[PDB]
């Protein structure tokens, strides 16, 4: 075996022949500079014509994922050489090989200098031969880039169990701790070791992220068993956090009693989620080359069995078999082309089972399907057969979805029964709706589910008994936290509800589901529930951009950055809607002299621009002296929404009807006909519509006007300066209900697109500046001034 | 900048963005242009009960992205959770 | 054998005698069409048609070319045009043959190395196919639009692309017959802009006033592996000329016995004071073909030796000159 290894060592390893090193030890491979030439020779050898890997003017040349095996082979293969792993290398079999990109790492480029580390995870004596699982790690700029895994098999009969060891990374086990008995059982186990002895485990969800290292006495009995890893508790945000450690150690065992316990008493979390049915992608023909020399040159795999009849014949092979690692790269090239549409960057994982050997000049049918999802990556399965229809290569790949943006809908869209189909069918959705319903029932004495399902016209809350007084406190304790003259002051949202109130009643003309205080949480939940169901099927790309329209901003933030618990989200959005309801005098019955209209500048005249509408409205506002503003900029020269005084909406909606019937082209009778003096002609058309609307039914109805549609009787002037009163208190409330520790910068940075600053969220002085420029925020200003928070 | 401080600041930022959002206008024109032009989004998925933001995307595309999407051979897919469940969950019906 | 990294291009050899003997041993059409092998081999087809034409007329090559008022070629046909002009006896024919096919060979090898054709995203292929456009290639043909019309559409398409991915008008075959070269993906983005402006080909606007009808035009990709007459190939010009120096090939005006019409000017290549080899390369690699102005000579008959019989340059030229008393013969 030693003589054989000596020859193989001279072919594969450019180092002094020394078999006296520990399998346990890590193996360092020589630094490797990726170059244009090496990439070209490699891609030509494996037949990968992806454009990403070809020299093109003004675009840095990538290197195929596959190139990791060129960089890594010397380190990886050295792992099977030590004396303590004594194999006949002429009876060696490559079983499998995979690459997995580490998240956030960019793929290999032609510039890069890459080194490789390789450890040997497991060496076990199966009855049929000795299996060696190897794990490489390619690093560039002292950062991990991707993990290689390769599995080798020395066919034969092996007794040296003292040189056998196996490490396995267990699936994550989950447990809902319900009873004080459940917790007693856990404390029974020596291996259950909490950071804090007194930790309250009741009604918590623990996860157990566990590795188990084992050594062997013989085929059956383990000589030692180790099982360790963190114990985590789920928070309201769904974030898991370390609260302790599994620590099991044992000599002669027949089994691992930690995994046995977690299997029976817990559910195993699975990362891969199958589709309802596999989606076919393609069935493709490919050939093995007539000569294995080209691959051998670029790979460093001078294994004689691939090139020399006499060696192949000695090893009882059917011929000078094609390199396994060719088939790997060749089939992968197909997957890259057809499953990833030739965007190499999309394929972030590829695994490969060498089911049987293939000779040079074999024709390969390889079928590819979309089979499942995992963390927003399409799970692709494939199968490769030869002319005789024998399976030869199998494996799977993980492929990014095309670039995705999630947009979350605002008020106005809500409908009775919305989200309830999902509520029946989805565990994920049920948990969202229920967490929220329980929160509302226990703290405010109403069901958000009841309101969504039955949309009642009136709903009355009763303050009877010790449970009812606790609820009444929560209604009274709903305050405005303003800071006036240096000192803090308090203001009650619900003026009617005192120490002597037995009940409070919510009213609405047509149904409480369209009263904003209920509408907002209802809509938020519908969206968050839908999102969590999607996330549970692994359908959400890791690097998705997101934004929400008006209210949707809150749903979007919770859905993609879990910034707030379900309870916090609906609590905040409910308070928000209640703030909006107090700000509008409705002192006759359920109606105010405030509303909003949707305008289409296109319909007045094709020439009436955004500037035109912004100017026309700014003038009505200043001149008539009644507040009106553009609050939604939706679709350019097509959908804007203005809000304010119902009189000032009645001037605008008619003034536009006059400019339309006048049939005038803006650009012509702008600076050419009349320079600035146009303002004189504008005031003339404003004043003749202004005094027409300055005497009507005082809660005046708003009519349609060619361009302008009144929005389904919305009583509130959302996003107008009218609500600037409510910013200071609502801010103080947001600070109390969005805890700092729950803001993960990574999940917001360059993905969250706010409504204030239509610019991707960045924690940068430039951003804080832009915010201040549309805000005047005192807390923001003083942060800009001291941006020297770079110092500790 | 330390992680703890980056968070503390990101918090104050988020807080203020939402506080003022309440009573400032909604710049959905620029928002759309950020995710459509600057990010070249090929899948915009509306999470909502009705496809009203999807409707807006389709229009902003028809207006000022006719030649851009063509030239960059950039197939785009506008989906709403309520309308196109099958596309979003990758479950096409028994048609192959 | 002679040329340094030549075999790295000819991945399936160039054993053409074996291919003709045993059809079963011929590479796939993709290999055959890629310029390093198609450039020279098209040259061989033209040279062969010239021979059968001479031998059956009982002429030597020079005797035939004596009967010619002049000669020229479309794109890489220019090479076999100038090579024919020098031709004389059979004994001295294979020196002219050598000259031609060693130009065509280096044009192929260097222009491939400059812009080698990469994997086409299947989505793009499936779409172009279902819209009766071609299999995307680096050259795109457009019937029934003005040059200045086509140039608008490229300017628009080009406005969003960086330098490396821009497309340019390659050939001006006729009034309303153009070809555009660039990256196949960029030309797809052109075809997409184009699909919008065009009307269904069976729309029936027979009841719409002429003035208000919508444009009807063809635009299908051409069967070529490389983007001839475009900025993508410029790098090759310098290298190609150095290879012709090194393999003792040039064309001295003194030797070329008939006018050979420049592909961009219409001028005679003899009157040039530079290198002719260099201009012929430059006319194929970089400069457009103004076929109309190239073909500005007066003659009663024109012989298309060139590949493609009735799809060939012959019939195109006939359509340009119909009604002016010129007869084209597909040789």
């Amino acid at each position: 075996n030693q003589r054989i290894k000596e020859m193989y060592w001279k072919l594969w390893i450019d180092e002094p022949f020394n078999l006296d090193f520990d399998p346990r030890d890590v193996i360092k491979g020589k630094d490797f500079e990726i170059t244009a030439k090496e990439v070209y020779d490699f891609t030509h050898a494996v037949g990968n014509n992806c454009e990403d890997f070809v020299s093109r003017p003004d675009r840095t040349m990538l290197a195929p994922m596959d190139f990791a095996i060129v960089v890594g082979w010397r380190a990886i293969i050295k792992a099977i050489f030590p004396n303590t792993v004594d194999g006949d290398l002429l009876k060696l079999v490559h079983l499998s090989n995979g690459y997995k990109m580490i998240p956030g790492a960019k793929p290999l480029q032609v510039g890069d200098v890459v080194s490789t580390t390789a450890v040997i995870e497991s060496v076990v004596n199966q009855p049929t031969g000795k299996i060696v699982d190897v794990v490489g790690t390619l690093s560039r700029n002292g950062k991990p880039v991707m993990e290689v895994t390769s599995s080798f098999f020395y066919r034969g009969n092996y007794t040296d169990f003292e040189n056998t060891f196996q490490k396995t990374v267990e699936p994550v086990y989950q447990m809902h701790i319900k009873t004080s008995k459940d917790i007693a059982v856990l404390r029974s186990k020596e291996w259950f070791q909490l950071d804090d002895e007194d930790f309250d485990l009741l009604n918590k969800t623990l996860t157990f992220e566990t590795e188990t290292e084992v050594t062997f006495k013989n085929a059956n009995i383990f000589s030692s068993v180790k099982c360790f890893g963190p114990i985590k508790v789920e928070l309201p945000t769904k974030e898991t956090v370390e609260i302790g450690i599994v620590d099991y150690e044992a000599g002669a065992s027949h089994g691992n009693p930690v995994v046995d316990f977690l299997k029976r008493n817990g559910s195993t979390l699975e990362q891969k989620v199958n589709l309802e049915n596999p989606i076919p992608i393609a069935v493709l023909d490919s050939y093995t080359p007539s000569t294995n020399e080209p691959y051998a040159r670029v790979s460093g795999d001078l294994n004689p069995i691939h090139v020399s009849r006499h060696f192949a014949s000695y090893a009882n092979l059917p011929g000078t078999i094609t390199h396994g690692m060719f088939s790997s790269a060749s089939v992968r090239a197909l997957i890259e082309n057809w499953a990833a549409d030739s965007v190499s960057s999309r394929v972030r994982g590829y695994t490969c089972q060498f089911v049987d050997m293939v000779l040079p000049n074999t024709a390969l049918k390889t079928s590819i399907q979309h089979v499942g999802m995992i963390n927003g990556r399409k799970l692709i399965k494939f199968e490769t057969r030869n002319e005789d229809d024998v399976v030869v290569l199998t494996g799977e790949a993980e492929i990014e979805q095309p670039v995705t943006t999630f947009v979350f809908t605002g008020q106005g869209s809500q409908e009775q029964g919305m989200g309830m189909d999902l509520y029946k069918t989805s565990k994920a959705a049920q948990d969202v709706w229920n967490r929220a319903d329980n929160h509302f029932k226990d703290t405010y004495g109403f069901s958000i589910l009841d309101i969504v399902i039955n949309n009642p016209v009136n709903l009355t809350i009763h303050f009877g008994g010790e449970k009812g007084k606790r609820i009444r406190e929560n209604y009274s304790a709903m305050i405005f936290e303003t800071i006036v003259d240096g000192k803090l002051k308090t203001e009650k949202i619900f003026k009617e509800i005192n120490e002597h109130s037995t009940s409070y009643t919510f009213r609405s003309e047509k149904g409480l589901l369209s009263a904003t205080q209920f509408t907002q949480p209802a809509l938020t939940l519908m969206e968050k529930a839908a999102f969590e169901d999607l996330k549970s099927k692994g359908l959400i790309p890791a690097d998705a951009t997101f934004a929400g329209h008006s209210l949707g901003e809150y749903a979007a933030l919770a859905s993609l950055a879990d910034v707030m618990s379900i309870e916090s989200l609906v609590e905040v959005v409910f308070y928000r809607g209640m703030t909006m309801q107090v700000a509008v005098p409705r002192d006759e019955l359920g109606r105010s002299n405030y509303g909003m209209i949707a305008i289409n500048p296109g319909r007045v005249a094709a020439s009436f621009s955004q500037e035109a509408l912004q100017y026309v409205v700014e003038r009505v506002g200043k001149r008539t002296g009644w507040l009106v503003e553009i609050v939604n900029y939706n679709v350019e020269n097509q959908q804007y929404v203005a809000a304010g005084d119902l009189r000032a909406l009645d001037t605008v909606t008619n003034v536009l009807n006059f400019i339309k019937l006048q049939k005038i082209d803006i650009i012509e009778l702008q600076k050419s006909l009349s320079l600035e003096e146009v303002e004189g002609h504008l005031f003339e058309i404003i004043d003749e519509a202004s005094k027409k609307s300055a005497v009507k039914p005082r809660p005046l109805k708003l009519e349609r006007g060619f361009a302008c549609i009144p929005l389904v009787g919305i009583s509130v002037p959302f996003h107008s300066t009218y609500l600037m009163n409510g910013v200071k208190p609502f801010k103080s409330f947001l600070k109390k209900n969005i805890i700092k520790e729950n803001v993960k910068v990574a999940r917001l940075a360059g993905k969250y697109i706010p409504n204030l600053t239509a610019k991707p969220f960045q924690v940068t002085k430039e951003y804080f500046q832009d915010v201040y420029d549309l805000t005047g925020s005192e807390p923001i200003k003083e942060i800009i001034d001291n941006w020297e928070k770079y110092e500790q | 900048m330390k992680p703890e401080v980056e968070q503390e600041l990101a918090h104050i930022l988020l807080t203020e963005l939402l506080a003022y959002q309440f009573a400032s206008p909604v710049r959905w024109i620029e928002t759309q242009d950020v995710f459509l032009k600057d990010f070249n989004t090929e899948r915009v998925v509306e999470i909502g009960p009705s496809p009203t933001l999807a409707g807006m995307a389709q229009r902003t595309l028809k207006n000022k992205y006719e030649s851009y999407d063509a030239a960059l051979s950039l197939h785009r897919e506008i989906l709403c959770y309520s309308k196109d469940a099958k596309e979003i969950y990758y479950t096409p019906d028994p048609s192959e | 054998r002679t040329t340094l990294d030549a075999e790295k291009v000819f991945t399936q050899g160039l054993n053409i005698l074996e291919w003709l003997e045993n059809p079963s041993n011929t590479p796939d059409k993709d290999y055959l069409l890629s310029i390093p092998i198609s450039c020279p081999l098209i040259g061989v087809i033209q040279l062969a048609h010239y021979v059968v034409t001479a031998k059956l007329l009982g002429f030597t090559p020079g005797e035939l070319r004596s009967y010619l008022k002049g000669a020229t070629g479309h794109s890489q046909g220019l090479v076999t045009a100038v090579a024919i002009a020098e031709t004389d006896s059979w004994e001295s024919f294979f020196v002219s043959v050598r000259k031609a096919i060693t130009v065509l060979f280096f044009i192929g090898v260097r222009c491939y190395e400059a812009y080698p054709n990469t994997s086409l995203p299947p989505s793009i292929l499936e779409d172009s196919l279902e819209n009766n456009e071609g299999v995307p290639s680096p050259m795109l043909s457009i019937s029934n639009l003005t040059q200045e019309q086509v140039q608008d559409y490229v300017n628009k398409t080009n406005s969003h692309l960086p330098a490396g991915k821009q497309v340019e008008i390659s050939l001006v075959n006729g009034a309303k017959n153009l070809v555009v070269s660039g990256p196949p993906q960029s030309l797809y983005g052109l075809n997409l802009t184009l699909r919008k402006a065009k009307a269904p080909s069976g729309l029936d606007q027979s009841r719409i006033p002429f003035s208000e009808r919508k444009l009807k035009f063809s635009n299908r990709f051409l069967p070529v592996a490389s983007p001839f007459h475009s900025h993508l190939l410029v790098p090759a010009s310098d290298l190609i000329n150095k290879d012709l120096v090194k393999n003792n090939v040039s064309f001295n005006a003194k030797d070329i016995q008939i006018p050979v019409y420049d592909t961009f000017d219409g001028s005679d290549l003899r009157v040039l004071s530079g290198s002719i080899s260099e201009r012929i390369v430059d006319c194929i690699i970089r400069l457009p073909v103004k076929w109309e102005t190239t073909t500005q000579f007066k003659a009663t008959h024109i012989l298309d030796f060139g590949p493609g019989g009735a799809s060939g340059l012959g019939v195109l030229t006939h359509r340009n000159k119909d009604g002016t008393g010129v007869r084209v013969i597909v040789a």
